[PDB]
RNA sequence: CUGCAUUAGCUAGUUGGUAAGGUAACGGCUUACCAAGGCAACGAUGCAUAGCCGACCUGAGAGGGUGAUCGGCCACACUGGA
RNA sequence: GUACCUAAUCAGAAAGCCACGGCUAACUACGUGCCAGCAGCCGCGGUAAUACGUAGGUGGCAAGCGUUAUCCGGAAUUAUUGGGCGUAAAGCGCGCGUAGGCGGUUUUUUAAGUCUGAUGUGAAAGCCCACGGCUCAACCGUGGAGGGUCAUUGGAAACUGGA
RNA sequence: GUAAACGAUGAGUGCUAAGUGUUAGGGGGCCCCUUAGUGCUGCAGCUAACGCAUUAAGCACUCCGCCUGGGGAGUA
RNA sequence: GUCGAAGGUGGGACAAAUGAUUGGGGUGAAGUCGUAACAAGGUAGCCGUAUCGGAAGGUGCGGCUGGAUC
């Protein structure tokens, strides 16, 4: 029932064995003066077959905890 | 460079209206012919024409003068602009001069007046302040 | 600025000081530390007692105490009023609030509070000089 | 009452009769003390302000604080700021009592709901500040029905306001509805009250 | 017209000999009733200088639109260093204005509006930035007649 | 959701994997082996300060300041470990 | 045996604090004489001081009134709202350039920003509005209203962003 | 690696009366028009004033650098 | 037997207080020496740099007008 958090971005690095590091872009708006500003988050997911690679544009679902810093699997693979 | 078309033909407009010129011909875009037309519509200029010439195009506005050579239009000013851009919703659309001004707003139902935009409950991107 | 300037570097507004210090600074014994504690008089004992001459164009010889305070802090108060029976050694109150003539001195000197007097013959603004209701 | 005080000295002050009848400026209309007579100062804005809070003040015999009190809540209601701050200052018990005739005097008005003289719907009442609400009535007590005060201000047939309907016989006044600013004392500019407190 | 002075300064001009004193007098003049102006008269004494700033002022007057005792809209009248915002407000507010700018205000008949001076409060600059404002309000009738349409139209 | 760059490098169970143990429970939580990863100018690391919040004071507002009483959450019980 | 109610006696027990040169409401006299002293700032005091001390009077408050300390305001004096940089403080001595910021005209498309609904939630108490109860008020209770940069979900496509 | 390194005036872009000199060009009949500089005078507008004014200090939009009383001090 | 608080030893890091003495800074008077700047300030001044001199300053080189009578 109940589904669990979904983010689309592109990998950055999969030097990690069965593990890729998506970077999800958003822009926060700044406070006070109200502009528009790039706000990057790296996120550690799983990557089960090594499927992923370095560049390509990736969707990752929340899960349990995997690893130390590990928190997403890899869904698919939306562009390259 | 240019990077504000908008706001450069607000201040073609406002320097035509100091110097009490009769017409005025600027680079055309949709949203400028589209502005123009609000301020036909509204009162502040008195015509517009459009040709359709090689390139861009071209806008050519002819201003209104009351009696006693009055100026029509008091003041033009760019609210949303490319360092920081402003929108309003529905209930927080703004009056221009207690509602004697109009603002003009980018919404989703074309590009409108602020009472047009209160009477259809919506908001968008305030371009500019007319009064 | 621009709006760009902002974000990245934004305003900053001057800081403030206090008047008198010397009351912002309580001392904690055990630690042998001062504190951040903001109190509206101190107590004190006079090191020094004198009068002090005002800086131009004023001439008189304005009464002072150099006082300890509580905290450790060695200030200069000013005495109010005609008369004053303090000598050293003489356990003070102190509140804040500068003579403007005199340069170093920066506080004032409670009457009627522990051993200051009150000032005697006062009949007027009495409060602010310590002096009962003669009645 | 609170203030026990020269109103002579008050109303020759603040060039009103705060009694209104006038006894305090017929002989000196000029103000108390060494200075008084030959005084042609002139009064700054401030002054001007301060000079209308305190007519208004000292003629309802109010303190300042509850006088600031009445005048925020007042200022909550919906209306004009200084008409609402003056038909509340109405409807306080003291006024009521007065209006209505049961003492010739402010003062003794408030000195009898004080003491419990009066009964509002038919129950003691001992706060002058009461405010009174359209549709009320103001009794007097059975064992106060027959007080020489009483019945001597009774006697005197002064004025009874279009918003209060009374009846000397049984001594029993009805509050209809709230005052208008023409029922109100037109000596008061409450615009430069309403100033006052805005600065 | 009723008259208020605004302020009263003595100014003095160096003399081979010691100094020469004068008196200037700044006035506004209003009838209560939408009119309004201001004058300065100089003199070597206060009352031939008011006299003198009553004259000017009769002469220079201003026509105030109004709205039920407040203002058409609100509007910031600059003048030098002079600067005054001003805003209708609802009736009872009184005029929350200082200095200059209330004895304009009020001899001009306004009785509610919000005020804040924003910039030099040297009296004679803070009148003009009151009377520059003044000047450029407008009011619904004459914008609807210089726009072609009515009132209606213009509110929608 | 805080200040400092007159703090620019930090990290080696550290980052990932395989196996095992362990726990109510997932997981470097721990331990062996394989690789060299991981964080950081979008401010890591370091230093200084601080219980957090509902709220409270102030201001026309935008904002600025605060975190008594009362309620929620967290932490602690002479200091440290079990 | 507290509140409260009933009956009797007496104006009799129950007023002080600061200020009065401008700001800022309130001025005269005497004493002192750049001393004694005052002072928030401008300053006041050297012999006729509304500024010192006392007195009378006056003003503001009142069971409080002043002083001190701290925060916000006034301060547009860090300026998003809402300031500036020729001479008042402020254009790097000047290039080449990375990141970032921003970006010319038209069409199609997407719906991240934007706009508009529904649903959940944003405890209670508190601020605000209304009502009700203590003789009134503070206070107490009830019902509204508001508070998100919140989350899912359906719609719109001018503008910014992607194709 | 600093100068009163100055126009004590950051860069880019567009719009807003005119008169007149000069440098390098271009087009049309000694004259007219025009592009890019370099000077002087001068409206509107701006400025506290002085002044600026199509080579803006005017009207606007983008980005950058910089200021927040004087001294201590461009010092420790 | 593993882990393990406290403790011990060692070389570093950081912070605060204190220290013979010493450097410039401010403040205070009616002190001493000169007179550098403001007028053509009596050698126009000022900016950077070098050097010299009790001191202000002088001189050299380049720069500015925020100088220049006739
Ligand atoms: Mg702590
Ligand atoms: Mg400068
Ligand atoms: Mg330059
Ligand atoms: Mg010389
Ligand atoms: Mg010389
Ligand atoms: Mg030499």
């Amino acid at each position: 029932r109940n589904d669990r958090k979904v983010y689309v971005g592109k990998v950055v690095s999969d030097k990690m064995d069965k593990t890729i590091t998506v970077l999800v872009e958003t822009y926060k708006t700044h406070k006070l003066y109200g502009k528009r500003v790039k706000y990057s988050k790296k996120y550690k997911t799983h990557d089960e077959n090594n499927s992923a690679k370095l560049g390509d544009i990736v969707k990752i679902q929340e899960t349990r905890p995997l690893s130390a810093t590990k928190r997403f699997r890899l869904v698919e693979i939306v562009e390259e | 460079t240019m990077t504000d078309p908008i706001a450069d033909m607000l201040t073609r407009v406002r320097n035509a209206n100091m110097v009490r010129h009769e017409k005025l011909e600027l680079p055309a875009s949709n949203i400028k012919k589209e502005i123009a037309e609000i301020l036909k519509s509204e009162g502040f200029i008195k015509n517009v024409e459009y040709v359709e010439d090689d390139k861009q195009g071209v806008l050519r506005l002819f201003l209104k003068y009351g009696q006693n050579d009055e100026r029509v239009i008091t003041g033009l000013k760019r609210i949303s602009k490319p360092g920081l851009r402003v929108y309003a919703k529905a209930s927080e659309m703004p009056k221009v001069l207690n509602g004697l001004g109009i603002a003009l707003v980018s919404t989703s139902e074309g590009v409108i007046t602020d009472k047009e935009a209160r009477k259809r409950n919506v908001g968008g991107e305030i371009i500019a302040y007319v009064w | 600025p621009t709006i760009n300037q902002l974000v990245r570097k934004p305003r900053q507004s001057k800081i403030k000081k206090s008047d008198s210090p010397a009351l912002n600074k309580g001392f904690n014994s055990k630690k042998k530390k001062f504190t951040d504690l903001n109190s509206p008089q101190k107590r004190g004992v006079c090191t020094r007692v004198g009068t002090m001459t005002p800086k131009k164009p004023n001439s008189a010889l304005r009464k002072y105490a150099r006082v300890r305070l509580s905290n450790n802090i060695e200030i200069n108060a000013y005495i109010p009023g005609i008369g004053h029976n303090l000598q050293e050694h003489s356990v003070v109150l102190v509140r804040g609030g500068r003579v403007k003539d005199l340069p170093g001195v920066r506080y004032h000197i409670v009457r009627g509070a522990l051993d200051t007097s009150g000032v005697d013959g006062r009949r007027q603004g009495r409060s602010l000089y310590g002096t009962k209701k003669p009645k | 009452a609170r203030f026990r005080g020269s109103n002579w000295k008050k109303s020759r002050r603040l060039g009103i009769s705060l009694s209104g009848t006038g006894k305090e400026l017929e002989k000196r209309p000029y103000a108390p003390g060494q200075h008084g007579p030959n005084q042609r100062k002139k009064l700054s804005e401030y002054g001007l302000q301060l000079r209308e809070k305190q007519k208004l003040r000292y003629l309802y015999g109010m303190t300042e604080r509850q006088f600031r009190n009445t005048f925020d809540i007042a200022g909550k209601k919906f209306g004009v700021h200084g008409e609402n701050f003056m038909i509340l200052l109405a409807s306080r018990l003291d006024a009521v009592v007065y209006s209505l005739g049961l003492a010739r005097t402010r003062r003794q008005a408030r000195q009898l709901v004080n003491h419990g003289h009066i009964l509002v719907d038919g129950k003691r009442v001992d706060i002058p500040s009461y405010s009174v609400k359209p549709g009320q009535t103001i009794s007097v007590r059975e064992k106060s029905q027959k007080l020489n005060i009483i019945v001597e201000s009774v006697e005197i047939n002064n004025f009874v306001p279009e918003y209060l309907n009374f009846d000397a016989d049984s001594l029993t006044g009805t509050f209809v509805r709230l005052p208008e600013r023409s029922e109100l004392p037109a000596e008061i500019n409450e615009q430069l009250i309403v100033e006052y407190y805005s600065r | 017209f009723e008259e208020r002075v605004v302020t009263i300064n003595r100014v003095a001009k160096v003399v081979k000999g010691g100094r020469r004193f004068r008196f200037t007098a700044l006035v506004v003049v209003g009838d209560k009733n939408g009119r309004v102006g201001f004058g300065t008269g100089k003199a070597q004494e206060v009352p031939e200088a008011i006299k003198k700033a009553v004259e000017a002022a009769k002469k220079d007057l201003v026509v105030v639109p109004r709205v039920e005792g407040t203002t058409p809209h609100t509007i910031t009248g600059r003048y030098g260093s002079g600067s005054v915002f001003m805003k209708p407000a609802a009736p009872g507010t009184g005029v929350i204005a200082g200095g200059p700018v209330r004895a304009v205000l009020e001899l001009a008949g306004i009785t509610d509006i919000l005020s804040k001076s924003l910039g030099s409060n040297t009296p004679i600059n803070m009148v003009r930035a009151t009377i520059d404002g003044l000047q450029n309000l407008k009011n619904a009738e004459d914008v609807a007649k210089l726009r072609g349409k009515t009132v209606e139209e213009l509110y929608n």
